[PDB]
RNA sequence: AAACUUUCAACAACGGAUCUCUUGGUUCUCGCAUCGAUGAAGAACGCAGCGAAAUGCGAUACGUAAUGUGAAUUGCAGAAUUCCGUGAAUCAUCGAAUCUUUGAACGCACAUUGCGCCCCUUGGUAUUCCAGGGGGCAUGCCUGUUUGAGCGUCAUUU
RNA sequence: CUAUCUAGCGAAACCACAGCCAAGGGAACGGGCUUGGCAGAAUCAGCGGGGAAAGAAGACCCUGUUGAGCUUGACUCUAGU
RNA sequence: CGUGGAGGUCAGUGACGAAGCCUAGACCGUAAGGUCGGGUCGAACGGCCUCUAGUGCAGAUCUUGGUGGUAGUAGCAAAUAUUCAAAUGAGAACUUUGAAGACUGAAGUGGGGAAAGGUUCCACGUCAACAGCAGUUGGACGUGGGUUAGUCGAUCCUAAGAGAUGGGGAAGCUCCGUUUCAAAGGCCUGAUUUUAUGCAGGCCACCAUCGAAAGGGAAUCCGGUUAAGAUUCCGGAACCUGG
RNA sequence: GUCGAAUUUGGGUAUAGGGGCGAAAGACUAAUCGAACCAUCUAGUAGCUGGUUCCUGCCGAAGUUUCCCUCAGGAUAGCAG
RNA sequence: UUGACCUCAAAUCAGGUAGGAGUACCCGCUGAACUUAAGCAUAUCAAUAAGCGGAGGAAAAGAAACCAACCGGGAUUGCCUUAGUAACGGCGAGUGAAGCGGCAAAAGCUCAAAUUUGAAAUCUGGUACCUUCGGUGCCCGAGUUGUAAUUUGGAGAGGGCAACUUUGGGGCCGUUCCUUGUCUAUGUUCCUUGGAACAGGACGUCAUAGAGGGUGAGAAUCCCGUGUGGCGAGGAGUGCGGUUCUUUGUAAAGUGCCUUCGAAGAGUCGAGUUGUUUGGGAAUGCAGCUCUAAGUGGGUGGUAAAUUCCAUCUAAAGCUAAAUAUUGGCGAGAGACCGAUAGCGAACAAGUACAGUGAUGGAAAGAUGAAAAGAACUUUGAAAAGAGAGUGAAAAAGUACGUGAAAUUGUUGAAAGGGAAGGGCAUUUGAUCAGA
């Protein structure tokens, strides 16, 4: 709203840090289940819900 | 390889805290070295002599606390024994040993006697 | 599981939306909406009459009846042509039933039980044992069930002075007390003719 | 849903029984776990027969009345005529039971005899003396049995 | 042929304790044998694989081949030996995992530790 | 007659059935009793050389201390091989600590990272203002301590 | 501007199997059955006769010893007073 | 007859190939089915005597998943409209630049904001997917940069209202009530300065708190500056509050 | 149609399900209203509809009697194994 | 004017405690309806679901104001019975205990009411010291509106007589239990197949170890373990056996006789009425209101009441282990269970992604290969990729990965085809094939 509350703008930050793709040294891993990250969130796509 | 606990006791709190200053300038200088330079692993030991070094001054200080209340009742509540909390609040075991003077009486004139049968 | 099947609010959507009326998830969003439930048809579902603890389990049986089956089983131990037909390949073997020394009660290690084992003619059956194991086929085997093998020699005893732990690492060689005959040793499978190994004292214990 | 001649059947099954099925799965554990639970409150207490001293006892209700078995304890007047306190025979392993009353002279007598008995059959280990391991036997109900007279 | 009420014959129990087995225990888990003159040399049967041992590859495509040990893989239940390689197509070497019950011990890397668990497990001559 | 349609076969597709696997589930049995104002369960936010998650942890942050084991970790990088050693490890164990913001949640509030009060200390002349650091300030109830109120009431002076 | 044709893109409804008629009989109005008429690949644009076309387990009517909204000195109660 | 599992047995079959699958190839049974050959395949499986059941599908507008005909079909037609050349590029109707033609026509298709969103802002690289054509372009993908305040807001005030305490109700979760049937208080200072304090001269309260980014309200403007910040940064010039 | 006052509207706030709210249509109360939504009782009951999975062999019906708050059901006798 | 007392306050006074979570089991409150009765209202579901309060390792109950009617049993709890019974019920549908008997486990007890009155003998706290789950000394305070000792109905107390018998707590070493550590057997012998031997064959060995798992395929003997024992480490306690100083104490307890007594729980029992509940029926328990006891009394004795007896306990106060329960927690062992549409919703970064304002709803998703050995290099293409080459036992295993069905589809081959196709009997023709 460009007028945030300290604690919306915190989760806005915790999401920003974590939208990016795996890291590509996993899927080196020796057992390494994961393939992508199915995590992955867009503004397009799914709202934050706050 | 880092600082090492049992070298850092046989120190005094004023070399603990130089060493504690020295090892957060080092740490300063390596994360400015870190912008620079690609994985840069030497602060990993740094923040683990960092760490250490403030163990052990709070070790020496919780046990100069310890002497201070030794043997006097009312010990801190962070230098008192953690148990759960039921285990705290429990009978200390003089008390539910506690016994009135007729149960005493009564239980030294009639205990449980040994007995066998040999028919 | 109880609850198995039913961990849903699912309801039925009713006639009028041209699918069946099984009851079905609601809400939206995760494709497990709309799907049926609580059907035994249903993938998801309850299974069909679920399995419950309180089936029988244990059958009793008359004790009298129960010891008549162990004394036919005993009596057949003695038909050399039953034990034959139950497997047992006692054909180069001396008279049935095999009767041995008492000393074999006594035998503390396995080396000397299977020896006297060979010497009494249980080698046949000794090496139908450790020549019939083979890998259980079907799910029963990584449900603590991997192996599958012949049946040995029963060993029937008075006393228990060591025979048991001598012989209990041997193959499908069994240790019997004689005082207490175990129907499902002396007729495996409920095929007459186990081939017993007596000793003396509980050949004479048997009456 | 009354259909040919049966019998009229009162299963009570209108309730919710399945929350409250009861299936022995754990008769042998427990049988074990007794087992168990006896062969250590054995090796607990010192030689003594895991048990205590019962009386003999006529049972009520005329169906009953023919027939004799072990009491709770004994009473006080028959500890007392067999000469103990109700103290030192519950000390000594001996069932007290303050509520039952002697009317009966043989029962009585019988109770006290079988007191005499079991004193003379005891060795009470002294407090502070040496007392040799006196070979626990497991049952004093075993060890004297209820006759019926 | 287990008397015991603490051990499992559970098939799933073993294999669930084997592959979650921390580093500790797979070390035990990757002992190897003794060759027969280091068993007559020590007088024990098998340790548990080290860094710096000598091995002779008993088993496998790689029979007969000798080396050093280069690093006990924990991780991936194997040994790698020096000078035991697989040359990839583009000329690079990667070492073959190798499993240690399928070598045996020509010469142990010894030290106070080594010569203690000798000696505790029965062992002469330090 | 081609094309087209249909049937079958081979090979190739689509799709993921079948089979065989299984560190999972389910049921039974056995043993034990241990959350929290000494701040629980739960939540938020952060922490790794290179991690988004899971797991772990809390500014001492995939962790410190202690003990045991005895040479690793590993995807790469880095470090080390003294590693015959108070000593590797994403080891095990775990009794000493740290434990952000919260949360029964406790100075007051909280759609605010809002607003106070007290003590000690430091700086800006500084008891008063501003700021930094450390320690505190909830409610009900119990025992006790101190200070009190009431012609409720006693004695004394009167 | 579509519709039309082309390049690219590309669904859905519906679908027992399918699709030429006349009469007959038949669940008394057939695409199949019987008897006749007939009948020649592969198709395009339209079209609204038919598919008793599709859309919905008829909302009308009736049945159920199935409900619900509402009313009343129906039966039985009840807050309040 | 067939299926999953169980006891016994055939010291059954099997990496020299188990199971599975395909096979207008063969044999047996009236049949459920069984057997064999060939191909594929890779780790288990079968005959018989019995035991056991979550044991046999064509349907249930059945459940889950997958797939068709329809069908390269319906269609991708509202918002006046696009055109030429060059550059880039493998590829240009759609990117960029230039030229032209047009429109919104200031109650805009302009320039800012509130709610909401949360990085979509900007730069570089870049087109597998998305942008129902395309794409070299993008609100896409990947990596980074970016939001600077005593003066703008929040913070403070109270509004409708919300809501502890004291009390009362309720078995209780909790309800009422907001100054009420309460002993609800600290700030001024003579004296105390055995210590500016408690005692003790002397003055004042029908009351917690929350509730507005549009109400009330202390105080900032101009010029310049970035790829992206500006009443915030820089330069200059002021103002308010507290001390 | 109306367009300067029973006007339109943002934000804050209050009223919550047999309850609210209604310039009154059983209207509105988050695409839900003649009683919202969510979870549980609940796999609610259904004389009613649909389905109900291998082969072969042998035998082989009834729609009728009486009773029922019974007439789409059951009991009973009969037919059948 | 001072000093008390009583009651009521205040303090960021000194020291503590409660909240909340979990909640399978447990103790209560509150409390339905669907349902059954072929309708339905009593009834049933059910004294259940939901809601609320409160504990523990168990809880609760518990040592009779009991059961009985007997030749009497003798705390409570649980199992087998009693018993689908007595009884309740539109006596319809349905519901439904209890005594006895066998067994499991067993355990017993203590306050009030007493004058210590020749001695508040009792206790919290503060303080100092000490051998610190506490002790001692001192000092405030609590307390006579009663804190100790003495007694608890089984009794017991006050006096008199006579004697006899018995005994208290800590160290050290073992033992018991808990949590752990370490050591403890035997082939990698030969041949064949195979990429790999863990397969088959031959010869052996250990076996109180042939359970299980791993390792390049079915491994007792390669590895870990397993079996049997040995040796340690840290804790809990004195359950109990020696060891030695504490030696308590002319203290405490038990026993017989004689005598006098013998206190024993009140808005409680009980009664009426109302409601609920129970099998409890002229009323089983519970609760509201009204009435309201007694002391040779009171309660109960399953038909209301009066009268006369009898039997059996002793309420209105309290503690207590075990046998019993346990879809929760922690640690284990198992299964004729399921084998990825199954089994928990979740075998996997599952209560995750995602939807909803919210309460809530809630998936899908396992498998290359022994080992990445994950395709160097060449060539075509802008690239993706293709063709080679190569790795690999296999690429008919290329991360779009074990096998790889069917629907549906492409190519090739064969065949047929005037408004369906498919099928049955029979034979022609073409293709193909078994048996002899
Ligand atoms: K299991
Ligand atoms: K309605
Ligand atoms: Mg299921
Ligand atoms: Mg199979
Ligand atoms: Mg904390
Ligand atoms: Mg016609
Ligand atoms: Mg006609
Ligand atoms: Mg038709
Ligand atoms: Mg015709
Ligand atoms: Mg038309
Ligand atoms: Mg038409
Ligand atoms: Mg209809
Ligand atoms: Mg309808
Ligand atoms: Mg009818
Ligand atoms: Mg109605
Ligand atoms: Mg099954
Ligand atoms: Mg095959
Ligand atoms: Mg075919
Ligand atoms: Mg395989
Ligand atoms: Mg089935
Ligand atoms: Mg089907
Ligand atoms: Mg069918
Ligand atoms: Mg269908
Ligand atoms: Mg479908
Ligand atoms: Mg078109
Ligand atoms: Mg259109
Ligand atoms: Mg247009
Ligand atoms: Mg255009
Ligand atoms: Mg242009
Ligand atoms: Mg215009
Ligand atoms: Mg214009
Ligand atoms: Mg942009
Ligand atoms: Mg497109
Ligand atoms: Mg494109
Ligand atoms: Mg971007
Ligand atoms: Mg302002
Ligand atoms: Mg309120
Ligand atoms: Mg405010
Ligand atoms: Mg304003
Ligand atoms: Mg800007
Ligand atoms: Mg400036
Ligand atoms: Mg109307
Ligand atoms: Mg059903
Ligand atoms: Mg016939
Ligand atoms: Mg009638
Ligand atoms: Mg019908
Ligand atoms: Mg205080
Ligand atoms: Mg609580
Ligand atoms: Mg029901
Ligand atoms: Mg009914
Ligand atoms: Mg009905
Ligand atoms: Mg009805
Ligand atoms: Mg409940
Ligand atoms: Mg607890
Ligand atoms: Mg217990
Ligand atoms: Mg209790
Ligand atoms: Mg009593
Ligand atoms: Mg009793
Ligand atoms: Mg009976
Ligand atoms: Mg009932
Ligand atoms: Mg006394
Ligand atoms: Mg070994
Ligand atoms: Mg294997
Ligand atoms: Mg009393
Ligand atoms: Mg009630
Ligand atoms: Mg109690
Ligand atoms: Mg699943
Ligand atoms: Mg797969
Ligand atoms: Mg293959
Ligand atoms: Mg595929
Ligand atoms: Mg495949
Ligand atoms: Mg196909
Ligand atoms: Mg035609």
């Amino acid at each position: 709203a460009a007028q945030k509350s300290f604690r919306i703008k915190q989760k806005m930050a915790k999401a920003k840090k974590q939208n990016r793709p795996l890291p590509q040294w996993i899927r080196l891993r020796t057992n390494n289940t994961i393939r992508y990250n199915a995590k992955r969130r867009n503004w397009r796509r799914t709202k934050m819900n706050i | 390889a880092g600082v090492k606990a049992y070298e850092l006791r046989t120190k005094s709190k004023e070399q603990l805290a130089s060493q504690l200053v020295d090892l957060k300038k080092e740490l300063a200088e390596l994360k400015v070295q870190k912008l620079s330079r690609p994985s840069l692993p030497k602060i990993k030991t740094v923040r683990k002599s960092i760490a250490c070094v403030l163990t052990v001054i709070n070790e020496q200080q919780r046990e100069a606390v310890r002497q201070l209340y030794k043997g006097k009742k009312y010990q801190p509540k962070d230098l008192r024994a953690k148990k759960t909390r039921a285990l705290r609040r429990a009978l200390t075991k003089f008390e539910a040993s506690q016994v009135t003077e007729k149960q005493r009486k009564k239980q030294i004139a009639f205990p449980q006697r040994k007995y066998a049968i040999k028919a | 599981s109880e609850k198995a099947g039913h961990q849903t609010s699912a309801e039925s959507w009713g006639t009028g939306r041209a699918v069946a009326r099984i009851p079905r998830v609601g809400g939206g969003g995760t494709g497990r909406s709309g799907q049926g439930a609580f059907g035994n048809m249903c993938r998801g579902g309850r299974m069909f009459a679920p399995t419950k603890t309180w089936r029988k389990w244990n059958v009793k049986v008359n004790h009298n009846e129960k010891r008549y089956a162990t004394a036919s089983a005993i009596a057949a131990t003695a038909v050399a042509s039953l034990v034959l037909a139950r497997g047992h390949r006692v054909e180069k073997i001396p008279e049935i039933p095999l009767v041995v020394s008492t000393d074999l009660e006594s035998i503390q290690k396995t080396k000397e039980a299977v020896a006297a084992l060979k010497a009494v003619g249980a080698h046949s059956d000794l090496l139908k044992v450790l020549k019939s194991k083979k890998l259980r086929a079907g799910k029963g085997k990584y449900r603590n069930r991997r192996w599958t093998q012949r049946r040995g020699p029963l060993v029937v005893y008075a006393e228990d002075n060591g025979i048991v732990k001598a012989l209990r690492n041997v193959p499908g060689v069994e240790t019997a007390n004689v005082a207490s005959l175990n129907l499902l040793q002396l007729a495996p499978g409920a095929h007459l003719g186990r081939f017993v190994i007596w000793t003396e004292a509980a050949f004479t214990k048997l009456d | 849903a009354i259909s040919k001649n049966l019998p009229i059947l009162k299963n009570h099954f209108r309730k919710h029984w399945q929350e409250r099925v009861k299936v022995h799965f754990d008769q042998a554990g427990k049988k074990v776990s007794r087992r168990n639970a006896r062969a250590t409150r054995a090796a607990k207490i010192a030689p003594r027969p895991l048990d205590l001293l019962r009386p003999v006892v006529r049972a009520p209700t005329v169906k009953y009345n023919r027939k004799v078995r072990a009491g709770r304890g004994f009473t006080l007047a028959e500890v007392k005529a067999a000469g103990l306190t109700a103290a030192y025979a519950r000390t000594i392993g001996i069932a007290v039971d303050h509520r039952r009353q002697n009317r009966n002279q043989e029962i009585f007598d019988a109770n006290v005899q079988r007191l005499k008995e079991y004193q003379s059959k005891i060795i009470v280990f002294p407090r502070n003396g040496k007392a040799p391991e006196a070979e626990q036997v497991l049952s004093a109900a075993a060890t004297f049995p209820i006759a019926q007279p | 042929a287990k008397q015991s009420l603490d051990v499992s014959s559970d098939r799933r129990k073993a294999r669930k304790a084997y592959f979650t087995a921390p580093s500790s225990q797979r070390r035990v888990l990757l002992s190897a044998p003794l060759s027969k003159e280091l068993r007559a040399q020590y007088g024990i049967k098998a340790l548990p694989i080290r860094r710096d041992d000598e091995v002779l590859v008993v088993r496998g495509s790689k029979k007969g081949q000798e080396g050093k040990i280069s690093s006990v893989y924990r991780l991936k239940f194997a040994v790698q030996v020096d000078k035991v390689t697989k040359e990839k197509v583009n000329g690079a070497s990667v070492p073959i995992n190798l499993h240690p019950s399928k070598l045996v011990i020509t010469k142990l890397h010894l030290d106070k530790d080594r010569k203690a668990l000798i000696q505790r497990k029965g062992g002469k001559l330090e």
